[PDB]
RNA sequence: GAGCUAGCCCUGGCCAGGGUGAAGCUGGGGUGAGACCCAGUGGAGGCCCGAACCGGUGGGGGAUGCAAACCCCUCGGAUGA
RNA sequence: GAAUGCCGGCAUGAGUAACGAUAAAGAGGGUGAGAAUCCCUCUCGCCGUAAGCCCAAGGGUUCCUACGCAAUGGUCGUCAGCGUAGGGUUAGGCGGGACCUAAGGUGAAGCCGAAAGGCGUAGCCGAAGGGCAGCCGGUUAAUAUUCCGGCCCUUCCCGCAGGUGCGAUGGGGGGACGCUCUAGGCUAGGGGGACCGGAGCCAUGGACGAGCCCGGCCAGAAGCGCAGGGUGGGAGGUAGGCAAAUCCGCCUCCCAACAAGCUCUGCGUGGUGGGGAAGCCCGGGUGACAACCCCCCGAAGCCAGGGAGCCAAGAAAAGCCUCUAAGCACAACCUGCGGGAACCCGUACCGCAAACCGACACAGGUGGGCGGGUGCAAGAGCACUCAGGCGCGCGGGAGAACCCUCGCCAAGGAACUCUGCAAGUUGGCCCCGUAACUUCGGGAGAAGGGGUGCUCCCUGGGGUGAUGAGCCCCGGGGAGCCGCAGUGAACAGGCUCUGGCGACUGUUUACCAAAAACACAGCUCUCUGCGAACUCGUAAGAGGAGGUAUAGGGAGCGACGCUUGCCCGGUGCCGGAAGGUCAAGGGGAGGGGUGCAAGCCCCGAACCGAAGCCCCGGUGAACGGCGGCCGUAACUAUAACGGUCCUAAGGUAGCGAAAUUCCUUGUCGGGUAAGUUCCGACCUGCACGAAAAGCGUAACGACCGGAGCGCUGUCUCGGCGAGGGACCCGGUGAAAUUGAACUGGCCGUGAAGAUGCGGCCUACCCGUGGCAGGACGAAAAGACCCCGUGGAGCUUUACUGCAGCC
RNA sequence: CGAUGUCGGCUCGUCGCAUCCUGGGGCUGAAGAAGGUCCCAAGGGUUGGGCUGUUCGCCCAUUAAAGCGGCACGCGAGCUG
RNA sequence: UGGGAGAGGGUGGUGGAAUUCCCGGAGUAGCGGUGAAAUGCGCAGAUACCGGGAGGAACGCCGAUGGCGAAGGCAGCCACCUGGUCCACCCGUGACGCUGAGGCGCGAAAGCGUGGGGAGCAAACCGGAUUAGAUACCCGGGUAGUCCACGCCCUAAACG
RNA sequence: CCGAGGGUAGGGCCCGUGACUGGGGCGAAGUCGUAACAAGGUAGCUGUACCGGAAGGUGCGGCUGGAU
């Protein structure tokens, strides 16, 4: 569960923190971290291209194995479960009987001391990774590749999962976390189970300072600006939008679909997201 | 109160310096222009 | 032209002293087991008071100024966005 | 002769303002042509978490000495950061480079762009981060971790001896890390000593004393001791660490294991080298053969890569160690020792400032370290004071008005005023005690009150010792003494009740607004399946994100509580394979020009032919919208009810004379002697109302209202006093402004407000201190207002394009 | 319009008189006392407070009375704002 | 000690029917709905039929006037964990008992909080009818909710 | 020293009263409809929720104290 605080400050009244219960090791593997280069939202031109970014806690990037078909047949003991500042999921340190060490994201139910393996022959058990062809229809699954050998791209956030719905030719049909129904190639790997830390979404940041720790700088409403700045700028006193609600750049931001029209992947998307 | 000129020798040399001017088309035109005018100093003096 | 200013990035540095006393932990009480209650321990916080430091609330002065924004008194923050 | 013309010169204001912090001066002696201002002595004052010392920027000779005083210095000048000249900066160990990487910059490969150029993995560059070997003292007018002295140390080269499978830009380990809190043991620093050293002193009533005053250390290789840091050992297996590996990783077995061991650092000791006060003698000499000891306090510093807790999860690379590959194994490397070698740049001086940034020797700005003592609960606060540094580069008088800053005040006590604006009051610590309300934290320092000095006596626990004395810390009880007064000086909340707005801490209009504005956690809509959407870019490339729907973008709303109604006709958005319209293009009935002709050329109907628009639906926390009239109930009044027009539908809950109410100071109630404000009500709401959210809400606020208590020079109503000015004298000496002036009052007149015209009145000539009614006084070619077929920012269903998208 | 600063307050007055009071009168539906109304008269006087930025006005407590106007709606090189 | 019957409870699994929706085929002029209608859906190809898929909820026959529980209440099937209760033997203990103010626990539905899920149904709501009117009853739509987890709420014609 | 009490300050309980407001009782000669009693013309009652001029309606679950 999430952890609450007595209201001994105005912010502790609402602040909630992760319990960190599954975490068994509080330092990262030295050989598996590299420095994460904070960007502040700036690109190679030095221009802000994603507003309101910067100033968050320093972080080291843990190298994550998003392939796993890298090491078919070679089992590994789950050595630890660790905090990762770069993602919402926890991470699991795997000690391969190879001697090799790698991190994967921690499935829900993973136990330190258990073993996992990857390959067409892997048992359908939590933590193992198989090509989608060989996972039974109906089993929930995470860290799914989108195309073969290109790396796990789907269902990586805390608590998420995709469900195998059926088969058709070289493809399996997944329900993604968004609810979209999509054909994914059967040679795409996936790891059985759902991502752990499902309580992530129940966290209450509690105070403005917490967003700042995360590198989230304050967001400014278009309504608070001037016409030079934003479609919603200006007006005497407060003002309603007085036009269809728009982005800083003028496009409408209430319903306007934005997926590219003739995109080749539409042939593989059966049903747009629900909800 | 704090004013606009806060001398810094590295900052001066790296910004207006001879090597800074030669890197860029606009900077080379500055040098070309100051030589044509006959300036005694083509580039700000900074002691290094 | 970002040696002023605004934002971010990398790497350093700084924040006297005092106050409040969260969680947890231990002991006791309680119970079928519990919740929980009490004491001690503990030392949390965009917590409190207050220097440095960062400010600039009210008033007075200054107004060919000491100063093209200053001075005095008072005042806000001061482990944090 | 005028252009608020241009350049220059010189006036007026004027011997006027001013001479730059109110920390403060006085005298004697000297120097010199000249002295308040330079030197010296004594006295006085100011700083002392600095106004003292050290370092880094920046500055660039300003440093030291001699000789000068025209100018610079707000006066003076014999002086000086000024003029002339001469001298002065010394490094293997300090800092930087011959080392390493960070952001970033550059950039083989590669990619992109009309040109110029933009990117770009590696690599390279890039530091105040990593790494790396010097401490104490002496010396100069001026440099010193640099010279000298003592004791240490580093690298490279060569050699010797011993040892080893040696060998790297390759593999591995390590380097290597947060915040808060913190243990033990030390050190820096400090306090005390009846002990050790010392020149001396006995005053003015007393003291020859366990008297006063002064000092009582610093560095130091090996070794040793104390305290810490780091680190398990052996074998077997091995498929991973882009080759190899004995290394590292993984598995298993064996002893070891909060130990020791090994290793590294700090501290102490340590051969040795130094230093060494007051006082009084002309920076030096003496003190002095100086002594150099004991106790207490004690770091934020050290051991350190220590420990614990927590979530926001806390650089890289090289040095270093290990592994092996080519190689090479008469080499090579490792260890010890010895000799030799060891480069370039900085070093003066100022450095919270008269030498830096501010045009000035400018009350402003400027990063790091040291920053002593006593007392006040603590402290870097406050008062005083050490070391050290200053009295702020005009002075001397005077003792008006007025001004500033300050002190006090009879009686009253907010009567002041827009407002208690301002100023009083309160004020630290210890104890007692503390309300509504509440989100159970708070509200709270609520409020309110008691205590507070000194002396003697008895006593409780702690630290250091030893368990004791001594020192040091925290107490408790009794009895007394003095004053107006005991946080006796300085530093140190006035309080309460009640509304509005915003939940809160935060942010903002640098330099007229700090707020109710922005942000904010939180809520909802919406886009986005990842080569994501979106953003910057012509592109390449980037951000997003080395993220993946519990995620990322956009929008609104803004903790939390209780909620968020009706209208989808119009606009937006979403869905709709029909239909209508629809461009290029396709098609080619039909027709035309020309040729003797084959032919060449042109026009061109039906039909086919996208998005878009039309059309059909959906959609409100999308843009938005949310009525009128007539009638009707046992008195009146009103209208639950009915009728009727219109609309897409007619405002629900809640709230309401409100940050909204025109009429308006609505009406009524409350408070007041009296209340246009305030609070509580009512509801004909000119013109509230539900995420441009509605109604509440504990806590919070330098926000904006209303009231009371305390207390006051705010006021009745003013008075006195202080200092800095104002005034006088000596020194230096501005300014805007200025058509010229020999520049009075009234009543008139005049372009309609006359010193300047008329008539009359008044008036000897010239200043000084004062006051502001006039000179339509100064300043700024009015910001308002209009005008100009003047400009610019902004908007949109103005026009017309363009990017972007389809 | 190459600038003639504005409401209200404070301060400081001075003037007019169509007089609020005080002095002198005539008429009265003037018995007295007190008023009413007109005439003469500008010498002096013409309060403190609550509300509101207010001028004004209303109200409280008084008063002989609580006058009305002008002076760039007197007076910002006098202050406030 | 030995046996029994049971929708007693909790957990994890798991089956088939049906409704709805979506895809493919086939097919066309209506379907639906009512007392009778209309709104509604339908030539943009509905209904009716075949095949395929998704998803939630409830478990037909057995089923009974039946069974179990203290009450609320419990119904496909399997497994595990677990309560109560009856019987036979008449073996053990030796009045160890009954009740029970307070206390504690449980407590249908609706409702509330956080998150999930959402097929059918359906307060509110919109529309069609009915009617003198019809803020109803009937019809076509439709959001909470109904379902799951956790935490509350603690009521009832909680009745025999 | 204690001490009647007086004073300052802050709490507790009770009473009276208050612009205005909430429903309640009664009156009865009114307006609206007809919710319950019959199958009361939608069987009723019910806890709860949402809604409506009003009685009441609907939903979910419960009871029979329901006609046929
Ligand atoms: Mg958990
Ligand atoms: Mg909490
Ligand atoms: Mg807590
Ligand atoms: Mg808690
Ligand atoms: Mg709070
Ligand atoms: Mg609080
Ligand atoms: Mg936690
Ligand atoms: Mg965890
Ligand atoms: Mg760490
Ligand atoms: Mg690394
Ligand atoms: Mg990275
Ligand atoms: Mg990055
Ligand atoms: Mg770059
Ligand atoms: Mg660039
Ligand atoms: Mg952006
Ligand atoms: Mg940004
Ligand atoms: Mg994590
Ligand atoms: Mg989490
Ligand atoms: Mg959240
Ligand atoms: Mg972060
Ligand atoms: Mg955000
Ligand atoms: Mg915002
Ligand atoms: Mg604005
Ligand atoms: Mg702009
Ligand atoms: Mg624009
Ligand atoms: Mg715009
Ligand atoms: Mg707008
Ligand atoms: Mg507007
Ligand atoms: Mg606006
Ligand atoms: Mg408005
Ligand atoms: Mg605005
Ligand atoms: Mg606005
Ligand atoms: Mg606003
Ligand atoms: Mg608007
Ligand atoms: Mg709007
Ligand atoms: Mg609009
Ligand atoms: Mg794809
Ligand atoms: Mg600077
Ligand atoms: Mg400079
Ligand atoms: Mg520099
Ligand atoms: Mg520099
Ligand atoms: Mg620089
Ligand atoms: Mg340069
Ligand atoms: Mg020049
Ligand atoms: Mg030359
Ligand atoms: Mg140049
Ligand atoms: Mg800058
Ligand atoms: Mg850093
Ligand atoms: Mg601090
Ligand atoms: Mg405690
Ligand atoms: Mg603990
Ligand atoms: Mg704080
Ligand atoms: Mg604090
Ligand atoms: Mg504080
Ligand atoms: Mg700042
Ligand atoms: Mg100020
Ligand atoms: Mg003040
Ligand atoms: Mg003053
Ligand atoms: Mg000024
Ligand atoms: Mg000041
Ligand atoms: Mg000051
Ligand atoms: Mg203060
Ligand atoms: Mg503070
Ligand atoms: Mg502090
Ligand atoms: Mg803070
Ligand atoms: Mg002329
Ligand atoms: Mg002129
Ligand atoms: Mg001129
Ligand atoms: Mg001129
Ligand atoms: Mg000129
Ligand atoms: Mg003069
Ligand atoms: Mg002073
Ligand atoms: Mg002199
Ligand atoms: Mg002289
Ligand atoms: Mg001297
Ligand atoms: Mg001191
Ligand atoms: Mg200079
Ligand atoms: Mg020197
Ligand atoms: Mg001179
Ligand atoms: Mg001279
Ligand atoms: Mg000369
Ligand atoms: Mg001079
Ligand atoms: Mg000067
Ligand atoms: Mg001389
Ligand atoms: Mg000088
Ligand atoms: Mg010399
Ligand atoms: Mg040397
Ligand atoms: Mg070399
Ligand atoms: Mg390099
Ligand atoms: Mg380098
Ligand atoms: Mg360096
Ligand atoms: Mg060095
Ligand atoms: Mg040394
Ligand atoms: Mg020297
Ligand atoms: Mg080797
Ligand atoms: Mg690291
Ligand atoms: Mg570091
Ligand atoms: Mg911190
Ligand atoms: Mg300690
Ligand atoms: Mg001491
Ligand atoms: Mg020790
Ligand atoms: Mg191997
Ligand atoms: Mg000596
Ligand atoms: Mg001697
Ligand atoms: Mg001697
Ligand atoms: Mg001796
Ligand atoms: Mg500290
Ligand atoms: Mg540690
Ligand atoms: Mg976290
Ligand atoms: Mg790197
Ligand atoms: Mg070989
Ligand atoms: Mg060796
Ligand atoms: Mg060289
Ligand atoms: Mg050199
Ligand atoms: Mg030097
Ligand atoms: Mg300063
Ligand atoms: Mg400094
Ligand atoms: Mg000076
Ligand atoms: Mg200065
Ligand atoms: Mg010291
Ligand atoms: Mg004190
Ligand atoms: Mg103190
Ligand atoms: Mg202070
Ligand atoms: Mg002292
Ligand atoms: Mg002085
Ligand atoms: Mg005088
Ligand atoms: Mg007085
Ligand atoms: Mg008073
Ligand atoms: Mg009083
Ligand atoms: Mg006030
Ligand atoms: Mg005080
Ligand atoms: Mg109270
Ligand atoms: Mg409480
Ligand atoms: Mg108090
Ligand atoms: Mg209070
Ligand atoms: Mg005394
Ligand atoms: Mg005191
Ligand atoms: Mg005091
Ligand atoms: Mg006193
Ligand atoms: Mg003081
Ligand atoms: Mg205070
Ligand atoms: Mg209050
Ligand atoms: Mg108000
Ligand atoms: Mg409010
Ligand atoms: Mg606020
Ligand atoms: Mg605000
Ligand atoms: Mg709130
Ligand atoms: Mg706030
Ligand atoms: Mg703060
Ligand atoms: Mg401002
Ligand atoms: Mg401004
Ligand atoms: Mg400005
Ligand atoms: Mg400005
Ligand atoms: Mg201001
Ligand atoms: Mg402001
Ligand atoms: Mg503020
Ligand atoms: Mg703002
Ligand atoms: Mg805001
Ligand atoms: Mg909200
Ligand atoms: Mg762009
Ligand atoms: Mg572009
Ligand atoms: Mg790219
Ligand atoms: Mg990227
Ligand atoms: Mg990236
Ligand atoms: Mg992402
Ligand atoms: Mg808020
Ligand atoms: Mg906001
Ligand atoms: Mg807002
Ligand atoms: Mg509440
Ligand atoms: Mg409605
Ligand atoms: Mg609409
Ligand atoms: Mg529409
Ligand atoms: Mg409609
Ligand atoms: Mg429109
Ligand atoms: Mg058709
Ligand atoms: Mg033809
Ligand atoms: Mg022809
Ligand atoms: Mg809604
Ligand atoms: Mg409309
Ligand atoms: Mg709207
Ligand atoms: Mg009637
Ligand atoms: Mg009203
Ligand atoms: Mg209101
Ligand atoms: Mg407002
Ligand atoms: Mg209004
Ligand atoms: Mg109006
Ligand atoms: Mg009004
Ligand atoms: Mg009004
Ligand atoms: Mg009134
Ligand atoms: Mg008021
Ligand atoms: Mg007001
Ligand atoms: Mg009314
Ligand atoms: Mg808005
Ligand atoms: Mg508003
Ligand atoms: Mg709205
Ligand atoms: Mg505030
Ligand atoms: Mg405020
Ligand atoms: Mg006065
Ligand atoms: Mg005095
Ligand atoms: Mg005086
Ligand atoms: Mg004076
Ligand atoms: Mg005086
Ligand atoms: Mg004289
Ligand atoms: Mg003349
Ligand atoms: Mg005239
Ligand atoms: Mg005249
Ligand atoms: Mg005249
Ligand atoms: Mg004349
Ligand atoms: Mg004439
Ligand atoms: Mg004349
Ligand atoms: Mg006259
Ligand atoms: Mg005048
Ligand atoms: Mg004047
Ligand atoms: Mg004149
Ligand atoms: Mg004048
Ligand atoms: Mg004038
Ligand atoms: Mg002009
Ligand atoms: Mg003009
Ligand atoms: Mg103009
Ligand atoms: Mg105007
Ligand atoms: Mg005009
Ligand atoms: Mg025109
Ligand atoms: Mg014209
Ligand atoms: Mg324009
Ligand atoms: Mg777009
Ligand atoms: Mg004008
Ligand atoms: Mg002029
Ligand atoms: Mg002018
Ligand atoms: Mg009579
Ligand atoms: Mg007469
Ligand atoms: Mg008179
Ligand atoms: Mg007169
Ligand atoms: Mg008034
Ligand atoms: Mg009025
Ligand atoms: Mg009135
Ligand atoms: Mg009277
Ligand atoms: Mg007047
Ligand atoms: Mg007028
Ligand atoms: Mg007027
Ligand atoms: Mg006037
Ligand atoms: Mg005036
Ligand atoms: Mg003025
Ligand atoms: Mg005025
Ligand atoms: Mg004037
Ligand atoms: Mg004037
Ligand atoms: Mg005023
Ligand atoms: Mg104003
Ligand atoms: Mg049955
Ligand atoms: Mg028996
Ligand atoms: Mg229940
Ligand atoms: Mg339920
Ligand atoms: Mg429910
Ligand atoms: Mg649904
Ligand atoms: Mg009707
Ligand atoms: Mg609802
Ligand atoms: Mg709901
Ligand atoms: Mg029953
Ligand atoms: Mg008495
Ligand atoms: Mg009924
Ligand atoms: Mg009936
Ligand atoms: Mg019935
Ligand atoms: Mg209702
Ligand atoms: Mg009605
Ligand atoms: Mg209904
Ligand atoms: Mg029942």
């Amino acid at each position: 569960a999430v952890k609450k605080f007595k209201p001994y400050t105005p912010s502790r009244r609402f602040m909630t923190v992760a319990d960190f219960s599954e975490i068994t090791k509080t330092e990262p593997e030295k050989s598996l971290v590299k420095p994460l280069k904070k960007t502040g939202g700036r690109n190679n031109q030095g221009r802000i291209t994603v507003r309101f970014r910067g100033g968050g806690h320093k972080r080291l990037y843990r190298i994550i194995d998003f392939k796993r078909w890298d090491k078919v047949g070679i089992p590994a003991k789950v050595a630890a479960i660790e905090y990762d500042p770069n993602r919402s999921a926890r991470i699991a340190l795997l000690h391969y009987v190879d001697g090799e060490k790698r991190y994967i994201i921690a499935p829900d139910g993973l136990q330190v001391g258990q073993q996992v393996v990857a390959g067409p022959d892997a048992p359908i058990q939590v933590g193992n990774a198989l090509p989608l062809r060989f996972i039974p229809v109906g089993t929930v699954v995470h860290a799914v590749e989108l195309e073969p050998k290109k790396g796990a791209k789907l269902a990586r956030a805390a608590g998420t999962s995709a469900q195998i719905q059926g088969r058709e030719g070289d493809y399996v049909i997944l329900r993604l976390p968004s609810g979209e129904l999509r054909k994914v190639h059967g040679e795409c790997y996936a790891t059985v189970g759902a991502v752990g830390n499902a309580d992530h979404k129940n966290i209450v940041l509690g105070k403005a300072g917490r967003s700042r720790w995360l590198g989230r700088r304050p967001h400014v409403r278009g309504a608070a600006m001037n016409p030079v700045d934003h479609p919603h700028g200006g007006g005497e006193g407060r003002a309603p939008r007085g036009r269809p609600p728009a982005s800083p750049w003028g496009w409408q931001t209430k319903g306007l679909k934005t997926r590219k029209r003739r995109k080749p992947s539409s042939r593989f998307i059966i049903a747009r997201r629900k909800k | 109160m704090k004013r606009t000129w806060q001398p810094n020798r590295r900052k001066r040399a790296k910004t207006h310096g001879f090597r800074a001017r030669m890197r860029t088309p606009g900077g080379r035109k500055v040098l070309k222009r100051r030589r044509q005018k006959g300036r005694w100093r083509l580039t700000p003096a900074v002691r290094k």
